[PDB]
């Protein structure tokens, strides 16, 4: 878990066409609807009783946007992600209690949004860069557990 | 279990597949290998360059597989009966890739349906490749 | 798929645990929290202090439903269906964790059943272990 | 890998005591048998049809030592295992083709043989550090696959 500038660049350069906000209330969005026990965390939120409910909830578009803005920024510090979210991870660990296998289930429910949103440009190979980046964030998201 | 909610849902994005079928199966297998590289372990004598004629029939070969499964979704385990016998004794692929080939399908699957891919839908879908993948992992031990 | 032989093997080994069971259920997990700290994410309200009273009933509770699956090897969905409805529905334990804990259990019998714990017995036991996080996974749609 | 002072210490002390072509033919003896599918790498090999055909197989008996004296010499470059296990990683994957969950499979295996070779001696933070330890061990021969 080191990325390559070839790749490393697919991430951060195709990222570019990304509108954060609708990318997050959906990724954020398909998690809670595809891995139902991530619900775990938000009965705080309202009706998460249906895809529809789910997915329509502002409280959820609300947090996802917030969850992928913080994202954006870390594609900004790729060389340094552990680097970037430590603070950001103690926090989910120490405080938030999140069962960090939720980082990989979102990286991937989000490889999937990106799937759906970009179509033919989401090539195998940007797909894949896309793939170590979600995995390492996943993993820098994770380094402060104990 | 997959619910009948689940069923139609599957039968249905699968219908738009129909016949590109073979091709979602190779682009499949093709992000397979560039993203999860390790899977590659399984095909030491397969030509896996972009385009391999091998990968290609692999995929009509992987796909035809799932059409079978789908057309059979209730009879799922006698369905794939025989293939079941097949990766468990013949190739004895670790189990962990299953979960790996399932996801990237999803994603071509994914990325091929602009419209077709409700998360309503998308969940139905992760969901049938895991039984689909459980069947198959069934005679391992 | 529990075989028959699988089956009297789980039964003579659970057999011998006779009574340390909720003693083995607390070492189980004492283990779980120090070899894989993630799992503790799920136990934020416990005193998970070594010898903590907290984990000592859990454990106990925690080996009872196992001794009861040991006893219904033949009907476990049922057996544990009640249990199956809590895990999936209130708890929302990441099924990923099922494997750690079964990791850990194997692993306490190892050091308490110097030779009941045959190689043919760990085999037997991993799969019991196995069979057991499925059913508890199942509720999980 | 990232061991500790009283970790490595504990570490270092459980193995003076590991009996190496012993625990050895033992684990790999058990992997073969717990999860019968790693069997795929070894038919040059003879009867694995059985656990006993299996614990008595010599070819296995053999190959196994190989693997732990491989292993006992790395408990020495604890400090940089990515370093000491590079040619080997370089070969599981180029020649060999073994699927890296495997190395993850036998580490768990080697903690149950200790478990069972040692008794209350193997407590939970010594368990915990050898865990930390076969963790880096497989992390380490997978390092380079490609
Ligand atoms: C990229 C993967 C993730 C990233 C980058 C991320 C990032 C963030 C950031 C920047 C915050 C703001 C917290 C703060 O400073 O106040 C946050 C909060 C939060 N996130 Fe994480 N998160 C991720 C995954 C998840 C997952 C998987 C869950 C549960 C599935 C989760 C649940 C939360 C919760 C519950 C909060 C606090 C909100 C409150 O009081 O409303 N996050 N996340
Ligand atoms: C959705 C899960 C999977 C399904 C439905 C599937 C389906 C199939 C089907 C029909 C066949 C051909 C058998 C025959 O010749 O009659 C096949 C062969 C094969 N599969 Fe699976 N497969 C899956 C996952 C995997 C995975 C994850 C691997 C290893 C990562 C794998 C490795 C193979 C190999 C090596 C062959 C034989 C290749 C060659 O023979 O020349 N499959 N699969
Ligand atoms: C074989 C696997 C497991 C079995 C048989 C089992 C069994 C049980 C039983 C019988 C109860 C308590 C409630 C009741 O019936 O009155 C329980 C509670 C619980 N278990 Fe599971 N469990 C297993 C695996 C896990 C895992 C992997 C986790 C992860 C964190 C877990 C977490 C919890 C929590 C949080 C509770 C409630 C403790 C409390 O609620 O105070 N269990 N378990
Ligand atoms: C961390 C776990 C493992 C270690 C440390 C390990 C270590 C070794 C070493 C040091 C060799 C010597 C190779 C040479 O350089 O000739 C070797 C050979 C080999 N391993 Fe790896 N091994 C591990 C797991 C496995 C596994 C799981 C398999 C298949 C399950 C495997 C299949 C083979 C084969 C075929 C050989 C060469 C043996 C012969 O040709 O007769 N190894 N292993």
């Amino acid at each position: 878990v080191h990325l390559t500038p070839v790749e490393k660049s697919a991430v951060t350069a195709l990222w570019g066409k990304v509108n954060v906000d609708e990318v997050g209330g959906e990724a954020l969005g398909r998690l809670l609807v595809v891995y139902p026990w991530t619900q775990r965390f938000f009965e705080s939120f309202g009706d998460l009783s249906t895809p529809d409910a789910v997915m329509g909830n502002p409280k959820v578009k609300a947090h996802g946007k917030k969850v992928l803005g913080a994202f954006s920024d870390g594609l900004a510090h790729l060389d340094n992600l552990k680097g970037t979210f430590a603070t950001l991870s103690e926090l989910h660990c120490d405080k938030l209690h999140v069962d960090p296998e939720n980082f990989r289930l979102l990286g991937n429910v989000l490889v999937c949004v990106l799937a759906h949103h970009f179509g033919k440009e989401f090539t195998p190979p940007v797909q894949a860069a896309y793939q170590k980046v979600v995995a390492g964030v996943a993993n820098a998201l994770a380094h402060k557990y104990h | 279990v997959l619910s009948p909610a689940d069923k139609t849902n599957v039968k249905a994005a699968w219908g738009k597949v129909g016949a590109h079928a073979g091709e979602y199966g190779a682009e499949a297998l093709e992000r397979m290998f560039l993203s999860f590289p390790t899977t590659k372990t399984y095909f030491p004598h397969f030509d896996l360059s972009h385009g391999s004629a091998q990968v290609k029939g692999h995929g009509k070969k992987v796909a035809d597989a799932l059409t079978n499964a789908v057309a059979h979704v209730d009879d799922m385990p006698n369905a794939l009966s025989a293939l079941s016998d097949l990766h468990a004794h013949k190739l004895r692929v670790d189990p962990v890739n299953f979960k790996l080939l399932s996801h990237c399908l999803l994603v071509t699957l994914a990325a091929h349906l602009p419209a077709e891919f409700t998360p309503a839908v998308h969940a139905s879908l992760d969901k049938f490749l895991a039984s689909v993948s459980t069947v198959l992992t069934s005679k391992y031990r």
